[PDB]
């Protein structure tokens, strides 16, 4: 049994500026002067790798928990940013009043060179740019009503960073807990399960049911905002909560008497979409609520923490062991509480695939009002979180490699999981290849295929719906089952979960929130593609995982560390080998996968389900059924979709998406600057920055600091880095003006 | 059959003897320097051309230079 | 049988017969549900398979129960075969945990 | 030599010498240890070094020698012997040799490949045209 | 405990997993037209030809161009044939450099020329068989 | 505590003397807008 | 051929056109109210910069066209500007060079150049108004260019 004490040193580290004025403190290398351009970006490249700065694990820790407080002061600001926004120069009554009519926006330019007509005639007296994050929808949901409450939230959201701030620097000057703290995964385990989550959703449930279901009822009632209660009024009189919801009449009694059915006013199961702002009920939000917080704080009391009741992570482990696993899961518990990179790699893999499972269930099941029918902004939010979880998924794959070379030991690693992966490295890594190579030949070829044959004129001889067909016959099964759901397997749920599944379409401002989306021949071509590209760019990533400490071709990667050149023009040549390099080839492969998973959702939506509906049902899309037949021969990609659909980006000057215009020819630009870093060396630009400065000295004006060309790993990553933000610059600016224009 | 070729600016420092990974390189005596030992490549057949001792080396223009010559298996590091 | 090189591996039948007696009794429970039709998935699988065979030549649709049947009457019986395998063997036969 | 001699406990991996060892050229290190120590197998994985004589086969020379240098750095063994075996069966002493590390300067060793001067009194590639001569040549 | 190194001796590059190799695998992997005992190289590639253009002809026939004629069963006939002599000419290009001079055991020219007839002839029935079986 | 020397880093100076070359440049042309051939 | 702006129909029809895509939108809002202020100072604008364009130059087009062979009477459009230019510029490279030539001088000069001295680096801005004039008599006493610098090999 150990204490899961708190044990903290005090003054441990003074507060002065002394180290400000000294640059590369942290590193003992960095210390000595620069004496040439590289130790510039040297200093930024190795000031987060808290790791290379000392061997310590206390130190790391401290050094992780501050700076995470920083990060998390970070992000209040700009939350704090985004509510000041919506008070004080938003037009957020405006939309309350006619959510429909009014586009979101709460950004005003300055009027000084011509910039003032990117201020959008949005509506509602004031005219800015349109914002598509859904912050109007998610303060709708919220219960917000005037701009005092998103005053008052941004003072708080401002107090909260300061809190954050004071927290970080008192958490490494004033308190800074050993390394026995931090080590306490149980306890960690258990309070973030039932109190960082547990006791959060709880909190939220309880905010929705006292403050999101009244305010929301009144206003899909036809109340005006100024007209509703206060929040306050509805917990202080519970006379209105019973008007509005006779449950409350009975009060807490039922709760603890058992009798939970006596709340089906206020927790409904209903399963469909409120037909009035197109958003889930918001009741079935706080229901859902509710049990996600009473089933996180079950789980949260599993680990044993100072009490002899719980259970023992590394226990667990151990007895996890089978025939064809030696070792099982032994040496694992102190993997994850020895080595900070494994629970990155594990937690940003995890935070990435929760994020891309964010994005497809929120716009399937649109979960705040009027979000459905704000196709901007659904666009941008499945978009968004599509990049940020794809960009974690990769971030994920990097740690799990710097840890496989830093910080693994044989020791801890024997006959386990790991060990025996590392074993037979090279049958996963060929049998994947070749799962790869299947994949692109039956998902690419078919597109290509398909090509041919169109421009042959022989469309009886091609992979659609009318010639050959490829029907997705088990996801159109699992979309019937759900369909068939609310009443053989779901007997209290009323209606499907999502639309997209089957039942009927959602209107909204005669506007199409949710309706089925039919698969066919070309969803299942995409779909290939889509695992095509998912497994090539996991290939790299774990080939660069297996291979980072050692490979047949270099015997001791690992001496050479995780993020090095090349071990020279040896061995036939062994460039890009070390596993940093697999990092940068997987975000390539990354960006492509999400570049092509977020085109199909966008060519998808607009041409079967974003739409208008006229009166009698009669439904037209923005591009009324072209992806049937245009989404199965690439020519039809770039046509109908590459073409088709940039007239509205290319065609924005003189108004105010011109912008967006702009952004999107400079996005080109980067993505063709990043070119120059990848497809040249730093030998080439030394010998030319030689001449230069020849030049400069033949002036006496030359710099002190030796001018130096770029690292080749830093060329590759500034590579990269153009080459991605280009790339998913240009995707956002035409997805922005392609939705804004039109629909 | 990479060409590994040792000049006299060496000042046997012994730097690109101790990151040679394929102990193509050793030190012999020698009266050019107070070291009194110079590197030698008497296993030139086993190298591979990762030129570990050329970044290994200190003087001022590298004193041993290795030449990407004929190509063999020993020199393509093929486990295969 | 050997599993794997000169090592043996203990084969069961009883491990079958088991794992399909139990998995059939545990689905064999009548649900009031419409899907089911107030009996057991077991019952109603095998209904659905007798009138799938009087059509020998034509097979299931996709909106055709079957499916759902034949999906969770596998997931339930491989589950326990798996499940069953890993106690015979781990348990009964000294294989360990 | 000493082909008995026994091996470290390893549980395979598919990263050891495949059939074209067989064939051709496959390299041996032999060491003696007093403890079982844990080691990272150039190959992928870990092993235990049997308390005594060590001897195991491996596909490159420089898989061995870094083997031999990860015993001699993670552990303070320096009698790491490194041999060549051929299909035919002859066993070739290749590291070290001599008996003494290469980087320890060692009497009875002649200088190989040796250039007069620095590199910049080299003859220019024109010089040597059409002949068998290179720069470095002098 | 299952895995083991491929022949009990560690620093191979190789396994012995379950399907890798197994009483089942082994027995399998044996008995084949292919390393089995007491067979010519003519018959090892006569079992090897009338095994691979009876499956051949498939493809060609239900998905060739002409799948909707009234001669689809030919043209995937004459299709298979085709592709069946193209591997029989990557077959006896492959015998002609790597194998040399010396007794016919399947790794000399004469065997793997041998080899290479039986695989064209049992291809070519195969094919024709399956193409039969389809007509009728 | 030398924040003098701190604010007379690279970084700091120069984001420093950028910031007021872009204020002097966008309150000319706001004072003086669409400025064209002198 | 090129026609002065103000006697062209191409600049009157553009500036009649920008003032209608204003108007437009202004109509929408109301007299006293946020916004149609913000689109009248803008037709104001408008309004103010063709009349002070109308002095340039343009073609059938309508676009300014901006003259810089150097004639006098287009001194202003090219000729001023880009002297003023190479005079700031002129003062930014004078001062950096300065600057470059004292630090040199120091104990350490890559930490002056990493933490700018700015008691010395504005010694050396404020100074140098007079660039041109200090650019000579530094090369006439032979301290502007250099006798032997860095070359590599076949120099
Ligand atoms: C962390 C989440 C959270 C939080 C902070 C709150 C916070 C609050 N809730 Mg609440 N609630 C939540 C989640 C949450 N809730 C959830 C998940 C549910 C289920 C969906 C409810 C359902 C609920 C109801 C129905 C009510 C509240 C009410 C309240 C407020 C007073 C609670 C109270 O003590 O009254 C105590 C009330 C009692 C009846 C006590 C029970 C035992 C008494 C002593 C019986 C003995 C008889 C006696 C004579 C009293 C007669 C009462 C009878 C006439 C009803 C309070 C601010 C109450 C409110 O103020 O409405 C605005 C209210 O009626 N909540
Ligand atoms: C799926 C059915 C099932 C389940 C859940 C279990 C579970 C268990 N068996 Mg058992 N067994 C089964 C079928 C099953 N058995 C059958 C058919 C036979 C006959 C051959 C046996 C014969 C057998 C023997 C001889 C022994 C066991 C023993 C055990 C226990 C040892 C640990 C273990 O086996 O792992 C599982 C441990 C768990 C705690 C369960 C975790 C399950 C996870 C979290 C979720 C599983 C979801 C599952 C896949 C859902 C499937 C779909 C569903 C519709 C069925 C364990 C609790 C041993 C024992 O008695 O304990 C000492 C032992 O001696 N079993
Ligand atoms: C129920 C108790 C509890 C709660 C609610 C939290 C909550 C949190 N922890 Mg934490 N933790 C706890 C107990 C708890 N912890 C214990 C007991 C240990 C030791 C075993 C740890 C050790 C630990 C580490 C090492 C780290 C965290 C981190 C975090 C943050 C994760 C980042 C995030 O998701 O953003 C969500 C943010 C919010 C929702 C805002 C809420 C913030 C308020 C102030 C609630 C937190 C209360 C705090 C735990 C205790 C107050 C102390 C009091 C003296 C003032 C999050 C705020 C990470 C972090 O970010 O570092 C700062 C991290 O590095 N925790
Ligand atoms: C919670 C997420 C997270 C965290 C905490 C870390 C933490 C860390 N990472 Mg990691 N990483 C992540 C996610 C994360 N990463 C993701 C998502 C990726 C994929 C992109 C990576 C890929 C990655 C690599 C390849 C490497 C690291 C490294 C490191 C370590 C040193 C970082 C450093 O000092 O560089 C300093 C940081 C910078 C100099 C900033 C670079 C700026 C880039 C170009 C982003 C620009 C974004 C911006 C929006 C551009 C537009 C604005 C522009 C016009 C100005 C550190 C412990 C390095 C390491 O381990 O050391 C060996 C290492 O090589 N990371
Ligand atoms: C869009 C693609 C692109 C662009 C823009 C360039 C641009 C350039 N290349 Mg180049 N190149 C490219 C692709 C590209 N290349 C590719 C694919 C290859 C094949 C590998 C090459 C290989 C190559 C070689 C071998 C050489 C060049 C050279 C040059 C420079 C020539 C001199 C010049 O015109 O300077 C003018 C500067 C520009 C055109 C850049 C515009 C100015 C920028 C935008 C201003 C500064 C940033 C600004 C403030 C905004 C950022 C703010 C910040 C907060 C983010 C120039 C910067 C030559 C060179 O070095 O010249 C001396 C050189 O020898 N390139
Ligand atoms: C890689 C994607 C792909 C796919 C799936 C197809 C598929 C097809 N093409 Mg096509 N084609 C492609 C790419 C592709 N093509 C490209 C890129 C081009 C442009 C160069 C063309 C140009 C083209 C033309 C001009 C034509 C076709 C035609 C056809 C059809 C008949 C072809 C045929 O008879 O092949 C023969 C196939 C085989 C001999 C064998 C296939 C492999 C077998 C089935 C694999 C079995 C493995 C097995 C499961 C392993 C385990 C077994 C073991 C354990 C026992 C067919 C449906 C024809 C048509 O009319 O269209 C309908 C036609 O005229 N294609
Ligand atoms: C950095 C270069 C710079 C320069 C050279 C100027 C110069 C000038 N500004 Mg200006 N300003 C700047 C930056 C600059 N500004 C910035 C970054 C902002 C914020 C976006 C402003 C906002 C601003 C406003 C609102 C006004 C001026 C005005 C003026 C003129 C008034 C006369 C004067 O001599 O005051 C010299 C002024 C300065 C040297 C700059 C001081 C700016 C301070 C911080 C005041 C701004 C307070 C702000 C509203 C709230 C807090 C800001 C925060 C940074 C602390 C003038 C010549 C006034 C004007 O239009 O004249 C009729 C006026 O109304 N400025
Ligand atoms: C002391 C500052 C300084 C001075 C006096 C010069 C002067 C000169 N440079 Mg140079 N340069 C500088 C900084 C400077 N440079 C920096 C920081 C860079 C890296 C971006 C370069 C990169 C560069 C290249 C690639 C080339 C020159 C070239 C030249 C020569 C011809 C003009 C030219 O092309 O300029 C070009 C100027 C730039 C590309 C950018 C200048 C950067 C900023 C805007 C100015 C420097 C500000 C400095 C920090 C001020 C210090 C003030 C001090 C009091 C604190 C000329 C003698 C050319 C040559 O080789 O000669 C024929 C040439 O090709 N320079
Ligand atoms: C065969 C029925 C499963 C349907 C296939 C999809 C299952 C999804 C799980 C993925 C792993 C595959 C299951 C066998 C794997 C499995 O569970 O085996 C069983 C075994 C686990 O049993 P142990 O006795 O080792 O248990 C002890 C430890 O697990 C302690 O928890 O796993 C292995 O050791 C081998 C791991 C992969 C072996 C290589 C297979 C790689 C192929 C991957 C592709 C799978 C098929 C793709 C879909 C067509
Ligand atoms: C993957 C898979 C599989 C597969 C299977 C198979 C594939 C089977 C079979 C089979 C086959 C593939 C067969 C074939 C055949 C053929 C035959 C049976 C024939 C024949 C005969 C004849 C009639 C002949 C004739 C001739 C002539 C005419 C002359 C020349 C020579 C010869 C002899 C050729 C299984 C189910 C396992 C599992 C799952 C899936
Ligand atoms: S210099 Fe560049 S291309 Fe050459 S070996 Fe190194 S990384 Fe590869
Ligand atoms: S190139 Fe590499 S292998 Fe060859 S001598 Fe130099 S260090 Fe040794
Ligand atoms: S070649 Fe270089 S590293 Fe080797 S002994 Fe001579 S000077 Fe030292």
């Amino acid at each position: 049994e150990k204490q899961v004490k708190v044990v903290v040193d005090r003054d441990v580290v003074p507060t002065s500026f002394e180290k400000w004025a000294k640059p590369g403190h942290f590193s003992r290398s960095l210390a000595k002067g620069p004496k040439t351009t590289t130790w510039i970006w040297n200093l930024h490249a190795d000031a987060h790798d808290f790791d290379s700065h000392t061997s310590s694990l206390e130190e790391v820790s401290r050094k992780i928990f501050s700076a995470h407080f920083g990060q998390l002061a970070i992000i209040f600001i700009w939350l704090s940013g985004m509510y000041f926004h919506g008070a004080r120069f938003s037009n957020y009554v405006a939309w309350l009043s006619n959510p429909t009519g009014i586009k979101p926006s709460a950004q005003v330019v300055w009027p000084i060179v011509g910039q003032q007509i990117l201020n959008a005639d949005v509506g509602g007296g004031m005219q800015g740019i349109q914002i598509t994050s859904g912050l109007f929808q998610l303060w709708r949901a919220s219960g917000i009503v005037n701009e005092l409450q998103l005053y008052v939230t941004a003072l708080g959201g401002l107090g909260m960073a300061g809190l954050m701030i004071f927290a970080g620097w008192f958490h490494y000057h004033k308190a800074a807990p050993k390394l026995e703290w931090f080590q306490n995964v149980e306890s960690m385990l258990n309070h973030h399960l039932a109190g960082l989550l547990g006791l959060g959703s709880l909190s939220w449930a309880g905010h929705q049911i006292h403050v999101s279901l009244p305010i929301n009822k009144l206003l899909d009632a036809g109340v005006a905002p100024s007209s509703i209660p206060l929040p306050h009024e509805f917990i202080l009189n519970r006379n209105l909560m019973a008007e509005l919801y006779p449950s409350f009449q009975q009060g807490l009694v039922p709760f603890f008497t058992l009798n939970w059915k006596q709340y089906s006013d206020i927790l409904t199961f209903k399963g469909g979409l409120s037909p009035v702002t197109g958003g889930l009920w918001l009741t079935d939000v706080a229901h859902h609520h509710l049990a996600i917080a009473v089933l996180f704080l079950v789980a949260g009391h599993m680990y044993r923490t100072n009490w002899g009741i719980g259970h023992s992570i590394k226990q667990i482990l151990e007895a996890h062991k089978g025939p064809l696993t030696g070792e099982g899961h032994k040496g694992l518990y102190e993997i994850l509480t020895t080595s900070w990179h494994a629970n990155l790699a594990i937690n940003l893999a995890m935070l990435g695939s929760l994020s891309i499972i964010v994005a497809h269930h929120m716009y399937a099941m649109p979960p705040y009002p009027y979000l459905a029918t704000d196709y901007p902004t659904q666009l941008s939010l499945f978009t968004h979180h599509m990049w940020i979880g794809g960009f974690c998924i990769v971030g994920a794959g990097a740690h799990a490699a710097i840890y496989m070379v830093r910080d693994y030991s044989p020791t801890v690693n024997f006959n386990n999981v790991l060990d025996r992966m590392i074993r037979h490295r090279d049958a996963i890594i060929s049998h994947l290849n070749w799962v790869c190579i299947f994949l692109g030949m039956h998902s690419f070829g078919l597109y290509i295929h398909n090509d041919t044959m169109r421009a042959l004129g022989r469309a009886q001889d091609m992979f659609s719906d009318t010639a050959i067909q490829l029907q997705p016959v088990f996801a159109q099964w699992i979309q019937q089952i759900h369909t068939l759901a609310p009443g053989n397997t779901a007997v209290n749920a009323l209606a499907t979960a999502s639309y997209a599944f089957g039942a009927d379409t959602v209107t909204v401002g005669s506007k199409i929130a949710m309706m089925p989306i039919k698969l066919g021949t070309a969803d299942f071509m995409v779909h290939h593609i889509h695992a095509f590209t998912i497994h090539v760019t996991t290939l790299i990533l774990l080939k660069g995982v297996l291979y980072a400490r050692n490979s047949r071709l270099i015997p001791d990667k690992a001496n050479l560390g995780f993020r090095f050149p090349c071990d020279g023009p040896g061995r036939g040549g062994t460039c890009q080998v070390s596993a940093w390099d697999h990092v940068f080839l997987g975000l390539f492969w990354m960006y492509n996968a999400l570049s092509i998973v977020i085109f199909h959702f966008s060519w998808k939506m607009q041409s079967d389900v974003w739409g208008t509906v006229t009166s009698n049902g009669a439904i037209s899309h923005i591009t009324g059924g072209n992806f049937a037949q245009s989404a199965i021969t690439i020519n039809g990609w770039l046509r109908d979709f590459l073409w088709a659909q940039a007239s509205q980006v290319i065609q924005s000057y003189g108004s105010s998406l011109s912008a967006y215009g702009l952004m999107f020819l400079g996005a080109h630009f980067v993505w063709a600057f990043s070119l120059m870093f990848l497809f040249s060396g730093r030998g080439y630009w030394q010998e030319l920055i030689e001449s230069i400065v020849w030049a400069h000295n033949k002036l006496k004006v030359a710099p002190a600091i030796a001018p130096r060309a770029l690292s080749i790993t830093q060329g590759r990553a500034v590579g990269v880095a153009h080459y991605l933000l280009g790339g998913i610059a240009t995707t956002w600016a035409f997805f922005l003006a392609r939705i804004i224009a039109v629909g | 059959a990479h060409t590994v070729k040792i000049y006299d600016n060496c000042i046997g420092c012994t730097q690109c003897v101790r990151a040679c990974p394929l102990d193509v390189l050793e030190m012999v005596p020698w009266d050019g320097c107070k070291a009194g030992q110079m590197a030698s490549a008497p296993r030139t057949e086993d190298c591979v051309g990762c030129k570990r001792c050329e970044t290994a080396c200190p003087t001022d223009f590298l004193s041993i230079r290795v030449y990407l010559g004929g190509e063999t298996t020993r020199s393509m590091g093929l486990a295969y | 049988f050997e599993v794997s090189d000169g090592e043996p591996y203990p084969l069961n039948p009883a491990v079958i017969f088991i794992a399909l007696i139990g998995w059939s009794a545990v689905a064999a429970i009548p649900s009031n549900i419409p899907v089911l039709g107030g009996t057991g998935l077991t019952q109603a699988f095998l209904a659905s398979i007798q009138r799938l065979l009087a059509q020998y030549p034509t097979g299931p649709k996709l909106d055709d129960p079957f499916w759902f049947y034949l999906i969770v009457y596998h997931v339930g019986l491989f589950a326990l075969l798996i499940f069953g395998q890993i106690g015979y063997a781990g348990y009964a036969k000294g294989t360990y945990n | 030599l000493n082909l008995k001699m026994p091996s470290p406990s390893f549980l395979g991996s598919t990263g050891g010498w495949l059939r074209c060892a067989e064939t051709e050229e496959k390299y041996a290190m032999t060491w003696s240890s007093d403890q079982q120590h844990i080691f990272e197998m150039p190959t992928g994985g870990a092993a235990v070094m049997n308390s005594g004589d060590n001897l195991l086969y491996l596909a490159r020379k420089e898989q061995a020698l870094a083997l031999a240098t990860q015993l001699r750095t993670q552990f303070k063994i320096q009698d790491y012997k490194i041999y060549r075996i051929f299909p035919s069966g002859e066993v070739q002493y290749l590291h070290p040799k001599d008996g003494v590390l290469p980087y320890q300067v060692n009497k009875g060793r002649e200088q190989v490949g040796r250039v007069k001067s620095t590199i910049g009194k080299n003859v220019n590639p024109a010089q040597v045209k059409f002949t068998s001569k290179a720069t470095y040549d002098r | 405990d299952y895995i083991k190194p491929y022949n009990n001796d560690p620093f191979v590059g190789h396994l012995a997993t379950p399907i890798n190799s197994s009483s089942l695998t082994r027995a399998y992997l044996s008995q084949l037209p292919i390393y089995r005992r007491g067979v010519s190289p003519f018959l090892r590639g006569l079992e090897i030809g009338m095994a691979h253009g009876y499956f051949l002809i498939g493809p060609f026939v239900q998905l060739g161009p002409l799948r909707n004629t009234d001669i689809k069963y030919l043209a995937g006939l004459l299709s298979a044939i085709g592709l069946i002599v193209i591997l029989t000419l990557g077959m006896l290009l492959y015998g002609a450099v790597s194998f040399t001079n010396d007794s016919q055991d399947l790794e000399s020219v004469d065997g793997w020329r041998q080899l290479a007839s039986g695989f064209l002839l049992g291809a070519v029935g195969g094919a024709g068989f399956a193409y039969l079986l389809l007509t009728l | 505590m030398n924040l003098k020397k701190y604010l007379s880093t690279a970084p700091v100076v120069a984001t420093l003397w950028l910031f007021l070359t872009a204020g002097i440049l966008i309150e000319l042309n706001r004072f003086f807008p669409d400025s064209l051939f002198y | 051929v090129l026609t002065p702006c103000q006697q062209s129909e191409a600049f009157h029809k553009r500036e009649i056109n920008e003032v209608r895509t204003l108007e437009n939108r202004q109509a929408n809002y109301e007299a006293n109210s946020p916004s149609y202020l913000a689109l009248q100072s803008q037709i104001d604008q408008v309004h103010k910069r063709f009349d002070k364009y109308g002095t340039l130059l343009c073609g059938q087009d309508g676009l300014p066209h901006l003259i810089t062979d150097g004639d006098w009477r287009h001194a202003r459009e090219f000729t001023i500007p880009a002297l003023l230019f190479l005079y700031i510029t002129g003062w930014i490279g004078w001062v950096g060079r300065s600057y470059l030539k004292y630090t040199k001088e120091t104990k350490n000069p890559t930490e002056q150049e990493i933490i700018l001295d700015v008691p010395m680096a504005l010694k050396y801005m404020l100074s140098g108004f007079l660039w041109p004039l200090s650019a000579w008599q530094e090369y006439r006493s032979g301290q502007l260019l250099a006798k032997e610098d860095e070359i590599t090999v076949s120099p």
